[PDB]
């Protein structure tokens, strides 16, 4: 019955880019939403501020959130990494979908990918826990520093995060 | 295995009945004598991880060694994951996923995935890596199953010198050690553990005698 | 090694009851155990079966309604009779199978 | 036999020395045990009628069975001719003739004619038709050579239930070459022919019994 | 089986005499020891459903196990049909029909139908599915034919530890093959069933000892 | 032999070691029992005249039969020359010469000439013709070497009926004769030469009994 | 026979260091495995360290950061070097060696 909102301020080589708001669908996936909320607020003592986007692939997704190894290796949950796939009921229907990254079934950590296209082959494999509300144009702007192999041409940093009211 | 085909393309081929039967038989006849390790490597040329697991799984006996072997593989798999962690993320259409330690060992990967890695450009040789771990494991088993220490290898009274020397270096092979150890040990124990009829002859040959010269010299004792 | 049937008595229609059969030694050692009954006039009928490693099978006139379980600790076969009917009235014998068929002494069961 | 080569085209191949020896040996070692019918079918994959006759003719012993087999083949040839009589007429340049019963059996046909029918579009599979007739004949032989009637297979007092059951379905397999109901006799005679201590156990099992559950019970 | 030629195209090839004899022979020598299941899977690489039935049918003995296997296959066929029922309708020119449980087992399907499914794009792997069911059935048979419960494997007073461990894991393997589950039981009963003096050595070794460390310790 | 190749062209291939050893062994084990003739025909599929001569020449024993076989071949060669005489004349560049009887038998022809005839369009099948003569010769040898006349085949007192019938038709096969003879002979000698315990049973079966019915009926005598 | 005797245990302040040593008769290379356990009054015997021939030393997790085990074949002794000793580490420490059967020492008291 609850659908909270969370906001990110994005920077490029220290230059502000824009602020991205997304709504998290806690009514369907509260456990997955709650991890991201606490990782976004830093209320557990660690979180997303200062982390990088390690894979930006234009026409696919933008991925970040690896604040423990900074390269796509391992992400961590509020449970000690280790959390489960909450559900696969939701489908990746288009741009703005926010879903967890996972190396394999039930290997979700602290890494998220923001879809910039409809990605139906990920349906049933990755967990949709939110959607972009405002600032998709900034997410599109991030794509321009990416490449086909995911390497970024400039450093993309998450300068701030929190709960939107 | 993966083979060359008649054209340049690399294609999968079923493990042959001749190789499988050959592997089962060498284990039955030779158990874990040191020479079995080279045979395994030759019989598993080009093997997928699936094929290597089939070869090991078709062995019926020696289940202590096989279970010990599984432990060594798991240790090596964990070290693989630590040095080559898997990069997590959504997989791009038509790109391969990254193999984990357990994927290289053929436990969580499919044949098609195994073929995909081995035939990529550049190739990711999950088959060759797994064979390395298996051979590492077999080396430990041959050493454990060596029945006699060289210190207990002594020439029999009626034993031909060639046969004592044959026994001596066979034991050294299972014990493996090193080349420095194999050459220090020969300069020592081979003469002292020789028979007394041969020992007198070997002592009389003097310093710097070649292995070849001693075996010729001692062909009279019978 | 001896066998002893037990657990019978009197219950009303629509009630529930659980029969139990005592065996010497441990019951988990047996390769098969089960339940039979014989009613006055009606021919001896098969009641319950549990085979080692397999799920329990119960006869069809009772299959949907009864449940059977085994505790090797009590050396007992616990046929749970749910949704009980008057037709279950009979003398009941349990059997357990270990490569020698063994029978219990029986219990008269009357549901009304 | 006729096989596919590396190009898409179907070409004839010599019967292999390995296959011939394998067939001769399995008959020498296993005779007409029921499992020989599978083996023949696998060894005769892609066979021409000539090849099938070769396999049968290379058998040295068991000439009573072979003569019985010839009778069955001749019987099947007549029924072929009756249901598919040959349309008579002058043959058109480059057209094949119609196969008779004796052509399918390889008695009156040439290898080239056999290859022509088998590789035509649509194919006339004279090899597969002949193999069917041979298998019908072999089934009768296996049944005749069944050493024991099922009714006489009874469990010894010291025989493990597994060994009796192995014997039971082997005999059942030989009668009627399997391919039967395999269910009415089973629900009946397997229990009645069981040993006395086991019979009581099997009787006690109740209705419905898997083969697996009964063998465990009697272990 | 189905292999590719030099063009890469997937074509049928006859089952070889070497494989058939190898399977018959391995069954004769090893019966239903757990190690036979690997061998079957490797020998049936690329097999059509017809080929798998051929391999199983060429086995002459052990007809009780074969009958149990038929029951297991039939059970799996019904669940296949229930989870993937066949859509009924007229077949469109150049379209293939949908396989039933009985089509996967090769009982009601022709080789050509089997080849069609296996070589379709996307492929419908009736051979791999049937092999799954057969291996599930063979697993049950190895467990039934396991001669000893692991609880009855106890180290003799004069038995070398290495020989005892071999016996222990052979029995464990028969009990529905090795798994991680077999490891909770292993860290316990292997020590409890060891002989007096070695048990003291293994207990003193402490928790988490590797097989290499325990086997060295008791040498 | 001549084989199909991977392309459509017909090419020569060396006789294989497996076939040669197989032929030598069947002769050693079975001599000139009638079933050897089918095996020869299958093992010599596609053979050149050279290959057929090799197979016959590798037989070490049975030189009486082999010399007798040579005589039959020479008789057939002479008849070939009489019905297909060689047209004499200067040979046109690139045209084949005409094969004589002796060329078909591989005595005066080279491998290249043999290949030339067999691969012509239309083909002149010198290999298939020679095999016909060899099989004609082997048929005569099997008949000569049949050890017992059917008239001397009588059922033993403890002999199972199946075994007597097996012996009966084996002898008929070597004797070859005809199908009319094989069916007249069965209707006669098989019953009279049967054992008396079986004879009473066979007589009681009545007229028109099938071979199948008699063998079932007589399975009790043992 | 194989005889072992530990020594060097006692009462020390926190953060200090100590080396317990277990002397064995004969050569230590003859043993197929050796190690250290401890038991405090009221505490269950706890495993401390193990060294098996040819293998690396393994130590328990409760001591792993602070204790070290070494073998000096020259002195025929099994050493356990314990730094940063804590009061929770107070116990009697025992060595064991494995040849043919398992042999144990009598133990040494450690009090922090």
């Amino acid at each position: 019955m609850v659908n909270p909102t969370v906001f990110f301020d994005i920077a490029v080589d220290g230059e502000p880019l824009g602020r991205v708001s997304f709504e998290l669908f806690a009514d369907k996936v509260p456990k997955t939403a709650e991890n991201f909320r606490a990782l976004s607020t830093g209320e557990k003592g660690f979180g997303y501020k200062g982390s990088c986007f390690h894979r930006i692939i234009p026409g696919f997704m933008c991925q970040g959130g690896d604040f423990t190894r900074h390269n796509g290796t391992g992400g961590k949950s509020i449970y000690g990494e280790k959390f489960e796939d909450e559900n696969f009921i939701l489908k990746h229907t288009g741009p703005g979908i926010l879903s967890m990254a996972n190396a394999g079934p039930n290997t979700n950590g602290s890494q998220f990918f923001i879809c910039t296209a409809k990605t139906e082959w990920l349906d049933g494999k990755h967990v949709v826990f939110g959607k972009v509300k405002e600032g998709m144009n900034i997410v599109e702007a991030m794509e321009r520093f990416g490449s086909r192999n995911g390497k970024t041409s400039k450093k993309i940093t998450i300068a701030d995060c929190g709960q939107l009211e | 295995p993966i083979v060359q085909n008649l054209q340049g393309q690399m294609v999968h081929q079923c493990i042959s009945p001749r190789t499988l039967n050959a592997w089962v038989k060498v284990v039955e006849e030779k158990a874990f004598s040191p020479e079995v390790i080279p045979m395994f490597s030759a019989l598993s040329c080009g093997a997928t991880p699936q094929d290597l697991n089939t070869m090991l799984n078709t062995v019926g006996g020696h289940q202590a060694a096989m279970q010990m072997l599984k432990e060594t593989i798991n240790e090596e798999a964990a070290e693989w994951d630590r040095l080559h962690p898997v990069h997590a993320g959504p997989i791009a259409p038509g790109q391969m996923r990254e193999p984990r330690g357990s994927d290289i060992a053929g436990t969580t990967s499919t044949l098609q995935e195994q073929i995909g890695w081995m035939t990529h450009n550049p190739p990711i040789p999950v088959g060759e890596i797994y064979k390395r771990w298996i051979i590492l494991g077999l080396n430990k088993i041959v050493r454990m199953y060596s029945p006699t220490s060289i210190l207990d290898i002594r020439q029999g009274p009626k034993e031909p010198f060639r046969d004592y020397v044959d026994r001596f270096y066979k034991t050294l092979r299972a014990e493996q050690a090193s080349q420095e150890v194999k050459n220090a040990a020969t300069e020592t124990l081979l003469v002292q553990n020789a028979n007394p009829d041969c020992k007198t002859i070997l002592k009389a040959l003097g310093p710097g005698a070649t292995l070849e010269e001693m075996m010729t010299a001692c062909q009279g004792v019978g | 090694v001896q066998l002893q049937e037990s657990g019978g008595g009197l219950v009303q229609a629509g009630g529930s009851l659980r029969l139990s059969c005592a065996a010497s030694g441990s019951i988990s050692r047996f390769n098969a155990m089960g339940w039979w009954r014989q009613a006055p006039g009606k021919e001896r009928e098969f009641v319950a079966r549990i085979v080692k490693g397999f799920d329990p099978v119960l006869a069809d006139s009772v299959k949907g309604r009864f449940t059977i379980s085994i505790d090797s600790a009590e050396n007992t076969l616990a046929l749970q009779r749910n949704r009980l009917k008057p037709e279950d009235t009979a003398v009941y014998y349990c059997f357990a199978a270990l490569d020698t068929a063994y029978w219990g002494q029986g219990t008269q069961v009357t549901v009304s």
